[PDB]
């Protein structure tokens, strides 16, 4: 049985446990290509099912994802409960190394679900986004307000009857929103943001945005301060919302790849990898080994690029300015190799459904050798010049620390979760793209996720990525760069240029689009900043019926108030520098 | 009708006796082939007759018999390529009874499959060059399938 | 019947084959040579499935699903590995000789062969030998020919010969050199040859008129519209790109015009793209012209009309029900006049009275094919209502269908049905002034003058029932042929009587009504069909109004000083000199029209009306069915200076500016409600389409496909800033991709057929309840009137025999499919198809006047002499002269008229 085959996962022990606890008629198991068991739960049993999953012997500890779905235009709903809308809950058991996707069906007029925030606190922002984009009410939510769109927005953009395209620009609305911006500083009400005790006559209120002079993006945080101590902080996000999921419903499976590039814009091919893997699951494509090695090498090069940017930006946030110049020189070496291979620097859009766009150019190994000889001396110099400086250690050590429980309850992934001591990397736990054929280590922390611990873990991850690149350079299969599947999009170019069957396939694939049979697919990867996942629903057409992107920066930004309360503002800047987020990843 | 070997000369000329031997009684007007006749050339001549006597109504006969003719011409000239005998075998499989509109194409593919079954060494002798369907296009690296 | 496909149980019709049953169930089986309208022949072998003997069978046998009945307890597998391999091999065999042509082939993106190549999953070529090639033929102005792309699926010859009855297409040659085309270069002679471009699954036959301004299907903007070129009401999908009407595709209507158009509807759209069209309101000051915007035109026209003493209106059967009603509201009902002549109006109201008071059911166009005897009286159906002639051809083949059904032959096995019914056919009796295109299948053709055709009809009615009035002076040979017709019609289980207003005689319509009444009185299931002239002739007849001659007398006596003329070239319905005099005398002439007509030089105001591509409205076909057409594109999107509004919008805004001095344009549903409130006989046009608030789960219906390209570059030469999307407050369609075009959407109006994996016209399969049936939620359009409980009385006014008169030439109409409909003559591609205007003479009359074939003769009509070259017509009886109606200078009102001083030039 291939790894992309449709499965019901009835042999998962959690299905038997749910059978024993709630009975056999309490839920409906759906066969998908997501790789996880998908269970349709009644709305009135959702909290009991969630608590039961949380109290298992090897429990489901993390709410990985929570979002909605407009099911009104879905023609192929065979074996599914009747639903105008639905809400899905992706939960991860680390100890079992397993997931489960709960789905609640909803009628068009009865669009309310009990809140999940008492079980998992990251459900706050997830349910705010579900209410914002789908209009689904969550009963019991502390502050159910719009998080992506402005508060005075009409409609819900991810509904199927909402038009995707930009409306006609009016300067009157711009001047009205400017007046809103200049009056908000005078008419601030600290109850509509979920805040309490709105002036003790000592709480000073500051704003950090909505413009930030940094590479992670521009965003606003409202700070409630007692002297220099943060007693409350609520973020304002959605300032970089690009409608990427709605655009996923508008582009074909092939033409959406450049949009996947710009989710986490320091990631590139790393961002492309989960999307093309999920589409290949929908298409039933098993890529050859050379494709796996090529995609792994590109992803590791972009991971080194992103980590160099993160370490240099953290050092600049501490107060040392020269390592960012040197790290950008190293980024230029990486960009030389990436430009040679893909023809682009930052958004290569080079991965394809079933492979990559072109073969590797002649002489790529010389550039890889030059980079692999250039990097380690520079990394050691960076450590000795900035990372071992006691001023940086005093700025970083002990600042915004959390343990394993706080990381699990907020959906924290990546270097923060591993800095809490939990050894969970996607490339080892749920291997993808031939990562099992590479010998590399996963660095973990001692149990405390500090700013310094996260930065040093990212340094060791950079060294491990250099090891993976060395193994990629020494071991390359001499095979195809595209799979021989009929749904490989586009087909190989020379056969397109001289064979009529291949020309026909290319013609229909680039114009109407490749036809993906109706299914649901899922793929999570270890991105540069945590776990990035694509959840794709095909209704049998040439475009996605639903593209859901889970990004780790959303979860880390939601974890910000739990870890920074009672600290200084300078500690908040250091924490923002040590998270490794970008606002495009947050808002999508 | 399917070719038969020297060992088949002892069975009676009846419908079921020839039919169980893998051939057809047909008109019962047998034709002998001596050792000086190349089987590839003979089956090429047979398939040229059958391909040019197609009525053109249905796709497998009309567009699959000329492909077999061209493969046999290449095999006779020593310009056969790997996969050609496999293509001939699949053509015999897919031009059988029921797949075509009438019985002309099953009768066409009976001698080809019988000669491949009994005289495969003459057909493999025609394969003398590697498979090449594409020319190199300057500036495009080919997808090197294994 | 119960079938089991891939382990799933299904209930199907046992009289269907497996391919049509499985395609009706939503399953995907590739196919080439089968068509729903043509039956099954089993040529291409693409539709192979694996049939098992029973449930406990594992070997199976490959069969053609199109040639296998969907009998009870059938067991088949589509996704069987051997069946999939064979279907891929069939695609591969078709691909061995196929040219490397998709970028430069007009079928790309709309190609059934491309779709089935992808559907079978065949994308790797291992064939390395040479590809056969073919020279192409010139097939005339409409169809381009490319035989390299042929897959020899025989669809073209089966449609053209067996279905459409054409004779100049065929299959030639042998084994892999089979060639589909004509015996030599020349124009395809069939009136229905244009359906080849959708019948052919490849790019062999392509729309040449589209090919001149080619664009791909995904780049088109479509709308569900009605063909304007005659009264049949065939549903069409006009598709546009860059502001110009690019193509007319057939839009499936299971009740009207299911898969097929005629060539006039398909290729006679080119008048929309004419550069001399009015784009904006123009007002003449002295000898100069000034261009106004819509507000200034409304204010000025309202002021001048308010100053006038009496405003009269002249509508048109071209224009929709809403626009004619808006004219009638602006000028008043008593001051409203129909734009057609007095005799034309009398024949039209008599046809309407027979249709909605004759007590005899009038069948839809699809229903015509089930009648087992046809009598056509006077109406040259092929040149005036061509799709009715196609349906009558199918009804004639009904006899072979009956004899095949007697021998337990399945209704889809078309070759066996044609073999059993060799040349036996249901009786067709056509009457005309000359030979018709239906004569090759007609049991009898009566070439006689229109009064003699009416006398034949009255004699048939009297021989069917003695209460009908008798005809005295019938020759014994004509009496014997009348007895043949009467014996054929009396023994028929379902006789059909077809007539129309094109014959130009009231007594022909009365004779048809008397035959229908006589057949009704004997308990037969008789149907009657009337053929009107133009797209909304029946709507103008239902609305009513005075004739054009009454409006001309009003403008000539001077008691009417302002005239509004809507969508009307007045020279078609009246003499040109009288019209020019009455319009030069009138101090105010306002013309609302979308074409540069001849009365726009004497027009004081000209309003740029929209054509059917740029307007919404309702038209009534000759069956009595109200059908809504929708706007295709916004004319102001590319050229913002274009002020081209709906005619009812213009006239409603004029009435509002006249009354309240304020400019309110309107909404379409308000005009619909106004029509159904003032006119109760047009109350059905409310239900023809849902209103503009109609939604499919909250979203509108899309006009363009999902992959519509170039949205940030198609106007970038004008300005790099993208304009706003056009807003459609009129209808439920949106001018964008942001809409719904799902085949399962609960609607009846479908702008275009597309499904994932089905990019060709075969996606109409997905848009149907069963393939070849109706649309899934019903065909659009509703009948305005039901069958009356009581019929009429017998018309006792039997006309006398035609006597020739010396110096008096009775004009016999000779209609043409290419040339007798005004807007289609305006299309530039119809000039190549335009026959040279020849005046038809009897050999005896031409010998008496001493003129041979090809000589120019001059005749005087309305005090004006015109010269036309002579063609000898044997069938035209003496005392008649044959003229081509509707041409340049020969109005259709001349049909049935006399002529004076025909002399050799
Ligand atoms: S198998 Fe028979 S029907 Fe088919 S093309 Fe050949 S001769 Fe004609
Ligand atoms: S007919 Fe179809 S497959 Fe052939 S060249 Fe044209 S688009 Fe391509
Ligand atoms: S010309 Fe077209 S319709 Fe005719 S046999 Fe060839 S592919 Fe079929
Ligand atoms: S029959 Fe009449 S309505 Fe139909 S396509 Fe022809 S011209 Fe148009
Ligand atoms: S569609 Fe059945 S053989 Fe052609
Ligand atoms: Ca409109």
């Amino acid at each position: 049985e291939p790894a992309w085959q449709t499965r019901d996962h009835l042999d998962d022990p959690v299905i038997g446990e749910l059978r024993n606890r709630f009975g056999p008629d309490a839920f409906t198991v759906q066969a998908t290509r997501t790789g996880v068991p998908v269970v349709w739960i009644k709305r009135e049993q959702l909290l009991e099912v969630g608590d039961f999953l949380k109290k298992l012997p090897k429990p489901y500890v993390m709410l990985f994802d929570l979002h909605g779905m407009d099911e009104r235009l879905r023609t192929h709903r065979e074996g599914l409960p009747a639903a105008d809308f639905s809400v899905f809950y992706h939960l991860i058991s680390i100890d079992r190394n397993r997931d489960i996707m709960l789905k609640v069906a909803l009628a068009e007029n009865d669009l309310h679900v009990p809140t999940f925030t008492k079980l998992f606190p990251n459900a706050n922002w997830y349910e705010r986004e579900t209410w914002d984009l789908f209009g689904i009410t969550f009963d019991g939510h502390p502050n159910l307000r719009r998080i992506m769109m402005p508060q005075t927005w009409k409609g819900h953009p991810l509904r199927k009857d909402y038009p995707a395209r930009a409306t006609e620009f009016s300067p009157f609305e711009l001047t009205k929103a400017k007046q809103d911006l200049e009056m908000e500083a005078l008419t601030f009400k600290p109850e509509e943001w979920g805040m309490k005790r709105g002036t003790n006559e000592d709480f000073m209120f500051l704003n950090l945005g909505p413009n930030h002079p940094s590479a992670h993006g521009a965003f606003r945080i409202v700070l409630q301060l007692d002297g220099e101590e943060i007693v409350d902080c609520v973020p304002d996000i959605g300032y970089h919302h690009r409608g990427a999921e709605k655009m996923g419903e508008r582009q074909s499976w092939h033409s959406y790849i450049p949009y996947t590039d710009r989710i986490e814009y320091l990631g590139g091919c790393v961002n492309e990898m989960p999307y093309v893997l999920a589409v290949e699951k929908l298409a039933g494509i098993t890529v050859p080994d050379r494709v796996n090695v090529i995609r792994v090498m590109l992803s590791e090069l972009f991971r080194i690029n992103s980590h160099l940017l993160y370490i240099s930006t953290f050092i600049q946030d501490v107060g040392a300015m020269t390592p960012v110049f040197f790290a950008f020189t190293d980024r230029q070496k990486i960009y030389d190799l990436v430009e040679a291979i893909t023809g682009f620097r930052m958004h290569p859009a080079w991965f394809r459904i079933g492979g990559v766009a072109h073969d590797l150019p002649r002489g790529w190994d010389r550039l890889l050798r030059e980079f692999l000889d250039w990097m380690p001396k520079r990394l050691a110099s960076y450590e000795k010049a900035a990372l071992q400086n006691t001023i940086l250690k005093g700025r970083s050590q002990g600042v915004a620390a959390y343990g394993a429980k706080e990381a699990l309850e907020w959906g924290t992934t990546g270097a923060g979760l591993r800095a809490t001591g939990i050894d969970f990397d996607v490339r080892k736990a749920r291997p993808y793209s031939g990562y099992e054929n590479f010998d590399f280590e996963i660095p973990v922390g001692g149990g405390v996720s500090d700013c310094y611990t996260r930065v040093m873990l990212k340094v060791e991850e950079l060294r491990q990525s250099l090891r993976i690149l060395e193994q990629c350079l020494n071991n390359m299969p001499e095979g195809p760069f595209k799979a021989d599947h009929p749904l490989t999009t586009p087909p190989p170019k020379e056969r397109t240029l001289q064979h009529i069957e291949t020309l026909i396939t290319h013609f229909l694939q680039v114009s109407w689009g490749p036809v993906m049979p109706a299914n649901e697919s899922f793929q999570m990867i270890e991105a540069t900043k945590g776990i990035n996942s694509y959840y794709l629903t095909s209704d049998g057409s040439t475009m996605s019926y639903r593209t859901r992107i889970r990004t780790p920066s959303y979860a880390h930004l939601q974890q910000i108030p739990a870890a920074i309360r009672g600290s200084l503002v300078s500690d908040l800047i250091v924490y923002l520098g040590s998270i490794d987020f970008v606002m495009s990843d947050v808002d999508r | 009708t399917d070719f038969l070997t020297e060992a088949h000369l002892d069975l009676p000329m009846e419908f079921e006796s020839i039919g169980k031997a893998g051939s057809r009684l047909g008109t019962a007007l047998a034709m002998a082939v001596d050792h000086e006749i190349n089987m590839v050339s003979l089956v090429r001549n047979l398939e040229e007759f059958f391909a040019r006597e197609s009525c053109g109504w249905c796709t497998p006969c009309r567009d699959g018999l000329p492909w077999s003719v061209k493969i046999l011409r290449a095999l006779e000239r020593g310009e056969g390529q790997p996969g050609d005998i496999e293509t001939l075998e699949q053509l015999c499989r897919f031009l059988g009874p029921g797949k075509t509109f009438c019985a002309h194409a099953p009768g066409a593919v009976e001698p080809l499959q019988s000669a491949i079954k009994y005289f495969r060494e003459e057909f493999e002798a025609g394969i003398k060059q590697p498979f090449s369907n594409t020319h190199l296009i300057n500036g495009i690296q080919p997808n090197l399938l294994k | 019947a119960t079938i089991h496909v891939d382990g799933k149980e299904y209930e199907v019709n046992g009289a269907d084959n497996l391919l049509e049953a499985c395609l009706s169930l939503g399953l995907d089986i590739p196919y080439f040579c089968w068509h729903p309208a043509l039956g099954s022949v089993g040529a291409c072998r693409q539709c192979a499935v694996k049939q098992y003997q029973n449930a406990e069978d594992t070997r199976g046998r490959l069969v053609m699903s199109c040639m296998t009945p969907a009998s009870d307890g059938t067991f088949i597998s589509i996704d069987d590995e051997e069946a999939k391999q064979f279907r891929e091999s069939v695609v591969e065999w078709l691909m061995t000789n196929h040219p490397h042509d998709c970028p430069v082939c007009e079928e790309g993106g709309n190609c059934h062969l491309q779709d089935m190549t992808v559907m079978t999953g065949h994308s790797f070529r291992r064939y390395r030998f040479t590809k056969r090639t073919h020279r192409n033929q010139d097939l005339g102005p409409f169809i381009s020919h490319e035989m390299n792309r042929c897959i020899a699926c025989y669809r073209c010859v089966r449609y053209y010969k067996d279905y459409a009855g054409g004779t100049d297409l065929g299959v030639y040659g042998a084994h892999d050199n089979v060639y589909f085309g004509r015996p030599e270069d020349g124009t395809l002679e069939s009136e229905f040859s244009g359906n080849l471009v959708e019948i052919c699954p490849t790019g062999v036959f392509t729309d040449k008129t589209h090919s001149e301004r080619y664009n791909r299907k995904w780049d088109m903007q479509f709308a569900p519209s009605i063909c304007q070129q005659c009264s049949i009401g065939c549903n069409i999908s006009p598709g546009e790109r860059y502001g110009e009407l690019r193509r007319i595709e057939n839009r499936y209507n299971g009740t009207v015009n299911h898969y097929f158009l005629c060539d006039r509807g398909r290729f006679g759209y080119g008048y929309v793209n004419l550069k001399d069209r009015p784009r904006q309101p123009v007002q003449r000051r002295g000898d100069d012209f000034i261009t106004l915007n819509a507000e200034q035109a409304m204010q000025g026209a309202a002021d001048i009309l308010r100053q006038s003493k009496k405003v009269i209106g002249i509508g048109s059967p071209r224009a929709s029900v809403e626009s004619n009603f808006a004219l009638r509201e602006l000028v008043g009902e008593e001051n409203f006049y129909t734009g057609i002549a007095h005799g034309e109006q009398e024949r039209l109201q008599l046809a309407l009275k027979v249709l909605r008071e004759g007590g005899i059911y009038t069948p839809a166009l699809r229903e015509i094919e089930s009648y087992d005897a046809v009598l056509v009286l006077g109406e040259d159906v092929t040149q005036t209502g061509a799709r009715v002639a196609l349906a009558v051809r199918q009804a004639v083949k009904g006899k072979a269908r009956e004899m095949a059904a007697a021998q337990k032959v399945a209704d889809w096995q078309i070759a066996a049905i044609l073999n059993i019914g060799q040349r036996a056919k249901h009786p067709l009796f056509v009457t005309n002034v000359d030979d018709t295109r239906l004569d090759d299948i007609a049991a009898w053709t009566y070439r006689a003058p229109v009064e003699d055709q009416a006398r034949l009809g009255f004699a048939i009615a009297h021989a069917l029932d003695n209460s009908a009035p008798a005809v005295d002076g019938i020759e014994p040979e004509l009496q014997s042929k009348i007895d043949v017709i009467v014996q054929a019609l009396a023994g028929a289980k379902k006789p059909l009587i077809i007539s129309g207003t094109n014959a130009g005689s009231l007594e022909v319509i009365q004779a048809a009504a008397n035959v229908a009444k006589a057949l009704k009185g004997r308990g037969a299931d008789v149907g009657i069909t009337m053929i009107a002239r133009s797209v909304n002739s029946m709507g103008l007849g239902i609305m009513g109004g005075g004739s054009l001659e009454e409006a001309l007398t009003e403008l000539e006596t001077g008691r009417a000083d302002a005239v509004v003329v809507l969508e009307n070239d007045l020279h078609r319905h009246a003499s040109a000199t009288r019209v020019n005099a009455a319009l030069a005398k009138a101090p105010l002439v306002m013309v609302v029209d979308h074409q540069r007509t001849a009365i726009m030089e004497n027009a004081h105001l000209v309003l740029s009306a929209a054509s059917f591509a740029e307007s919404d409205g309702t038209v009534i076909n000759n069956e009595g069915r109200a059908q809504r057409f929708f706007q295709v594109y916004d004319p102001a999107y590319y050229d913002s200076k274009t002020v081209m509004l709906e005619s009812w919008r213009w006239l409603h805004s004029l009435h509002s500016t006249l009354l309240s001095r304020e400019v309110d344009w309107t909404q379409l549903d308000h005009v619909i409600d106004a029509v159904v409130a003032k006119i109760p006989e047009l109350a059905g046009i409310k239900d023809a389409a849902p209103d503009a608030t109609f939604r499919i789960r909250g979203q509108k219906l899309a006009r363009e496909p999902h992959r519509y390209s170039g949205r940030t570059a198609m106007r970038a030469n004008i300005s790099v800033h993208e304009p706003r999307q056009p807003q459609d407050i009129d209808t439920m369609f949106t001018f964008s991709m942001e809409g719904n075009n799902q085949p399962t959407a609960h609607r009846s109006q479908v702008p275009f057929a597309w499904a994932p994996g089905w990019n060709s016209p075969q996606a109409w399969n997905k848009f149907q309840d069963e393939v070849g049936g109706k649309l899934r939620f019903g065909d659009p359009g509703v009948r305005l009137f039901e069958t009356s409980e009581n019929g009429l009385d017998y018309f006792t006014s039997v006309p006398a025999r035609f006597q020739p008169q010396d110096g008096k030439w009775r004009i016999a109409p000779y209609y043409h499919l290419f040339g007798s409909d005004e807007l289609s003559q305006r299309a530039p591609v119809f000039q190549s198809r335009m026959p040279q205007p020849y005046i038809k003479l009897n050999p005896a009359d031409a010998a008496k006047l001493g003129v041979n074939a090809g000589t120019r003769v001059s005749f005087s009509y309305d005090g004006n002499t015109v010269t036309l070259p002579v063609e000898i017509a044997e069938g035209l009886t003496a005392g008649q002269v044959g003229l081509p109606m509707g041409m340049s200078g020969i109005a259709p009102v001349l049909a049935g008229a006399h002529l004076e001083d025909l002399k050799e030039a």
